[PDB]
């Protein structure tokens, strides 16, 4: 009973955009979306190794993955790699 | 820091121009940039803008001026085509953080430039 | 000492919630209000199956417009969206979740650069952002906290109150231990400032300031005499029916239920909640007036009684020779431009009534009495 652009969660009966179907994130209560599936930076900044995003060096090792690939948080707990 | 406009100067109708908004201390991917014009005795109007992560034009400019970003520079260019008299004004570029999908044309940006004079006869 | 709002019968909270219930069915991004969802969940009341649709609409609009619209949502509104996540016993999480948080960190970072100065938004939105992050145990750099720390120019009770909430979370979470001693001075001084702003009637600078001032006061042990003075104050104004604004109602319900935003550290989604269930002849004449512009505008407009200042402005526009512009906010229509002049930076169009007294409600809540003159004034702040 969902419009053409959205996928309807099987249990909850709610409407979820197809961008959310198969994105590794559980956006429906049961997980229906994820099942049946398959320029340079500045001075005090830092480049994510595999993406083109820039993040200030202070978001490195801060507890939160500020890069898509999580690289800002990789080496933490040990000198270098 | 701030942003600087240039590329403006006298031309006659039917001409071309290129305005250059060069942006210093701004992280490349995260701000909306937009071009704004204020003609003498007139409120500042929204001309064009380039999206943070797309393009929006003001309909008086539809098909006339086109925004773009130089990959090495971190500068955004408003390329000006099919010039008419009422496109005479000083031209400002501006910077705002608004990861909302589009950039906006309404005059609420947070970092403003000096303006570069563009006049036409 | 100690700061208590004693227990009350269901009816005053009941009808206070009946002013929230119509919004639960207004899911356009233009109207979606995370502050409302938070205050319901933190309250004695509930709207049942509507709450899940309401949350879903937020998770829809906010995630699609910021990660994929018509403008906005705002970064400050994103902070309230996070609080709504806690209000449902969730941590921001996942790929979409991680990106949202980084966005809101960028906000806190941009604002920190601009200060170097004022923030582009407000110190309120600044501490609101820190507090949402701290509620999902995400950390912000010591340098970010420092901007807030120094900010306690002159500030309203709400601003200090929200700062206080941000710092209380930092302390209780042991976050930013580099500044530990300075957060507790800030918490202390935020307390001493709110008490100074108590009005003779008993309010912490305004009736609307009192909910948030109480939330912050409720978290950190003159104290109780001021808080009793506050409760009489508050209670009188509820009988006078001062709380009509949804956002205001949403900041006050948590207090009536003995909760603050800081309780979202440890959300209690199961505690049971009471289920919320769902013309004039007169014509009055208001004189609308604008003096910040030359030559001044002053006219009498004739509208039905019970009309709001908004109702007047529309009518002044219809009759000719008056224009204004508003923009949507979580609290209703905000007045942005009057007569072609728009509020500049550090400017706003203030609303007043006779005599030179600023209104405590906006253009869509204030209902002028027959004969009141209403000013729109372009004021610096
Ligand atoms: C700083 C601030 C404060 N303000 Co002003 C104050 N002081 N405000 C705003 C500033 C906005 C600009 C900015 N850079 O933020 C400021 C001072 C210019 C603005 C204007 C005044 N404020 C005044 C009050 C009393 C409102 N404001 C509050 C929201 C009071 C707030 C305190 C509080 N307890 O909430 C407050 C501390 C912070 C608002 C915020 O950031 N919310 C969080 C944000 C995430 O949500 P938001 O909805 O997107 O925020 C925007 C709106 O709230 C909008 N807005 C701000 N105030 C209002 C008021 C109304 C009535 C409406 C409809 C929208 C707004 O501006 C924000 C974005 O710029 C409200 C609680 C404050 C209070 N303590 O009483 C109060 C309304 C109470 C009620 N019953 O609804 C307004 C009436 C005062 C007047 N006499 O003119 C007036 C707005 C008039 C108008 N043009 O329509
Ligand atoms: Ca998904
Ligand atoms: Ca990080
Ligand atoms: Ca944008």
């Amino acid at each position: 009973s969902c419009p053409p652009t959205k996928f309807q969660c099987r249990t909850s009966g709610l409407c979820v955009p197809l961008t959310w179907r198969c994105d590794r994130d559980l956006d429906c209560s049961d997980g229906s979306d994820e099942e049946e599936c398959r320029l340079a930076c500045l001075a005090g900044e830092l480049r994510c190794t595999l993406s083109d995003d820039c993040i200030p060096l202070t978001w490195r090792c801060d507890g939160h993955p500020d890069c898509p690939d999580s690289s800002d948080e990789l080496g933490c707990g040990t000198n270098e790699i | 820091r701030q942003l600087v406009e240039s590329g403006g100067g006298l031309v006659q109708p039917g001409g071309s121009l290129r305005l250059s908004c060069a942006a210093s201390g701004f992280t490349p991917g995260i701000y909306d940039i937009g071009w704004f014009r204020q003609a003498p005795g007139k409120e500042r109007e929204g001309v064009s803008c380039i999206s943070s992560r797309s393009t929006n034009y003001a309909d008086s400019v539809k098909g006339r001026f086109i925004i773009s970003r130089d990959n090495v520079k971190n500068t955004v260019y408003l390329q000006m085509n099919s010039l008419e008299p009422e496109d005479t004004a000083v031209y400002y570029c501006a910077a705002i953080y608004q990861p909302s999908n589009g950039c906006v044309l309404r005059p609420e940006y947070s970092y403003w430039g000096k303006g570069t004079p563009v006049t036409v006869s | 000492e100690m700061c208590e709002i004693p227990e009350m019968d269901s009816h005053l909270v009941e009808k206070l919630g009946q002013h929230l219930l119509p919004w639960m069915d207004r899911l356009s991004l233009e109207h979606l209000n995370p502050s409302i969802y938070v205050g319901l969940r933190l309250s004695s009341l509930q709207a049942g199956t509507k709450e899940d649709l309401y949350l879903h609409s937020l998770k829809l609009g906010y995630q699609q417009c910021l990660l994929g619209c018509q403008g906005k949502p705002s970064m400050g509104q994103l902070a309230l969206y996070l609080l709504a996540l806690r209000a449902n016993c969730e941590f921001v999480r996942g790929h979409k979740g991680d990106r949202l948080v980084s966005q809101l960190k960028w906000f806190l970072e941009d604002e920190k650069r601009a200060i170097g100065g004022h923030p582009h938004t407000s110190y309120y939105q600044y501490g609101l952002g820190i507090l949402a992050l701290c509620l999902h145990q995400k950390r912000v750099h010591d340098s970010v906290v420092d901007k807030l720390l120094y900010a306690v120019g002159h500030h309203s009770v709400d601003t200090a109150a929200m700062a206080g909430l941000a710092f209380t979370c930092l302390k209780r979470s042991n976050f930013n231990p580099g500044r530990r001693q300075r957060i507790t001075m800030a918490i202390r001084t935020v307390q001493e400032e709110i008490l100074k702003a108590q009005t003779p009637e008993g309010h912490f600078g305004n009736v609307y300031s009192t909910p948030l001032a109480l939330q912050f006061l409720m978290t950190s042990p003159e104290l109780g005499t001021a808080c009793l003075k506050a409760r009489v104050a508050l209670l009188a104004s509820l009988q006078d029916g001062a709380f009509q604004n949804a956002l205001m109602i949403s900041q006050l319900l948590p207090v009536l239920n003995h909760k603050t935003y800081i309780d979202l550290i440890f959300p209690d989604c199961l505690a049971p909640r009471v289920m919320l269930e769902p013309q004039t002849q007169e014509i009055i004449s208001v004189t609308l007036q604008v003096l910040s512009l030359l030559p001044p505008y002053r006219q009498s407009i004739s509208v039905l009684a019970g009309s709001t200042v908004e109702d007047v402005l529309k009518k002044a526009h219809e009759l000719g020779g008056f224009t204004y512009e508003t923009q949507a906010s979580l609290s209703g229509p905000y007045l942005t431009s009057v007569m072609g002049k728009a509020a500049g930076e550090r400017e706003f169009w203030q609303l007043l009534r006779d005599p030179n007294t600023p209104l405590l409600q906006g253009i869509a809540d204030y209902r002028p009495k027959d004969g009141e003159t209403i000013e729109l004034r372009l004021v610096s702040w």
